[PDB]
């Protein structure tokens, strides 16, 4: 298939046209003392993030369409993901546009402090 | 009262045990609206409350346990509910979900169709449904027992609920079933639950604690939920989100409650004292495999 849907870059070039984001990913309550980290068996928000239920914050679940991974696998399905309180407008972009650190389990730029 | 800082209210034992004739259900707090915290959905704060509220009856809680909710989806097409239950659950709970319509879900397999249509080879530990259909309530009929999805979910308790295990399935005023309620009396205890973010609402959950597989009591289910329409006709229950501020001990205990396989002669006093406590839970614990029957036609 030299054709495939880009959707990632579909919905970033939408949200930088000033295009609404997705809503209705579900946000859950809990203590907000947990570990931050990014990407979680359960909720692990600490006092500076909001956790989510991990589909609905999955641009290729809502969207309905193939996840990137050969085999169709999803990162956050299942799980639940920390997003910062001052980016949780926008958590299905925040989810594509970042990235965990493979060592401590935080997002690279809003947790990890592996680089010191 | 002192139970708005309760998860919700409970139907009072002394409301059970009445002869009521069914009256229409009329709520002196209709149409307020709790205050939920920001940015929380009122689906989540109310399977909160009611998980909350299961925390404080004796489920079994085995390893390997098995958990199927029905009536999962929203017209969000997200599963807030799953998400719930699965927090709520300890880790590595297998968590199945179903709904007519098609959603995007946070449990281990979802199947979408009616839920007469969904088959099991395994037993389940907990059933939950908030299954729905806004169409019973009218006001201008008169509110019979309904049919349905509720027929369906009688026989599945029947056929596959482990002994042990326990179920909460969402009624209103208009959407109930006198069968159901009968089947109340086959558990070592039972309720109707009111969660107090949607007390405004007719909604309860009807909660059976640790199935014994048989009748422990026998219940008129067309009485039971005219005691309970009494019920909430003569308690208004303040509005109430308090519960949702403290979520430090909401996670469900992994007990690792015993499960066995036991043929039914050999379930004895002693073994349905066992299930009565939630000590123990009967079923095999092989594989858990679903399937949904399909209609095929071609209209062409
Ligand atoms: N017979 C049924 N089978 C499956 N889901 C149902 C059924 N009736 C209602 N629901 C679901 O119950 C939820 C509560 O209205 C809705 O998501 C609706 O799709
Ligand atoms: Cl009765
Ligand atoms: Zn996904
Ligand atoms: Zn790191």
């Amino acid at each position: 298939c030299a054709f495939a849907v880009d959707a990632a870059k579909a919905y970033k070039d939408y949200l930088a046209s000033g295009g609404q984001p997705i809503t209705n990913c579900v946000k859950m309550l809990c203590t907000h003392t947990g570990t931050g980290q990014a990407i979680t068996v359960t909720p692990e928000a600490n006092m500076d993030q909001e956790s989510f239920g991990g589909a609905s914050c999955c641009l290729y679940c809502r969207c309905h369409i193939d996840h990137p991974n050969p085999k169709g696998f999803c990162d956050l399905k299942g799980k639940y993901v920390q997003i910062p309180t001052t980016c949780a407008n926008d958590p299905v972009g925040f989810t594509l546009k970042n990235t965990v650190c493979t060592v401590c389990g935080m997002w690279k730029g809003y947790g990890c402090s592996c680089d010191q | 009262s002192s139970q708005a800082w309760q998860p919700g209210v409970a139907m009072p034992n002394l409301y059970k045990m009445q002869r009521m004739l069914l009256e229409k259900c009329d709520l002196q707090n209709y149409g307020d609206s709790a205050t939920l915290p920001k940015g929380i959905m009122m689906n989540v704060a109310k399977y909160t409350q009611l998980c909350q509220y299961l925390n404080t009856l004796t489920l079994a809680v085995p390893y390997n346990m098995r958990v199927i909710h029905f009536g999962a989806g929203s017209d969000k097409g997200v599963a807030p509910g799953t998400a719930v239950l699965r927090q709520w659950l300890p880790t590595g709970t297998l968590l199945v979900d179903s709904d007519l319509n098609d959603f995007v879900s946070d449990a281990d397999s979802t199947l979408i169709g009616d839920c007469a249509t969904v088959h099991t080879a395994n037993k389940w530990d907990l059933i939950i449904s908030d299954m729905y259909d806004p169409k019973t309530k009218n006001v201008t009929k008169e509110n019979d027992s309904k049919e349905g999805f509720f027929t369906y979910i009688c026989g599945f308790i029947q056929q596959k609920l482990a002994l042990g295990g326990s179920v909460a399935i969402k009624i209103t005023e208009h959407s109930w079933n006198a069968d159901l309620y009968k089947l109340m009396g086959h558990f070592a205890w039972w309720t109707a639950f009111v969660t107090n973010v949607n007390a405004s609402s007719s909604e309860a959950f009807l909660i059976g604690c640790n199935y014994l597989g048989k009748p422990r009591e026998q219940i008129d289910g067309y009485v039971m939920h005219a005691n309970y329409i009494f019920w909430r006709n003569t308690n208004p229950i303040q509005l109430s989100s308090y519960s949702l501020f403290d979520m430090s001990k909401f996670p469900l205990k992994l007990r690792g409650t015993a499960v066995m396989s036991l043929k039914e002669g050999q379930i004895n006093d002693m073994i349905l004292s066992l299930l009565s406590k939630g000590r123990l839970i009967i079923r095999e614990n092989n594989r858990v495999v679903i399937s949904s029957d399909v209609l095929v036609n071609n209209e062409n």
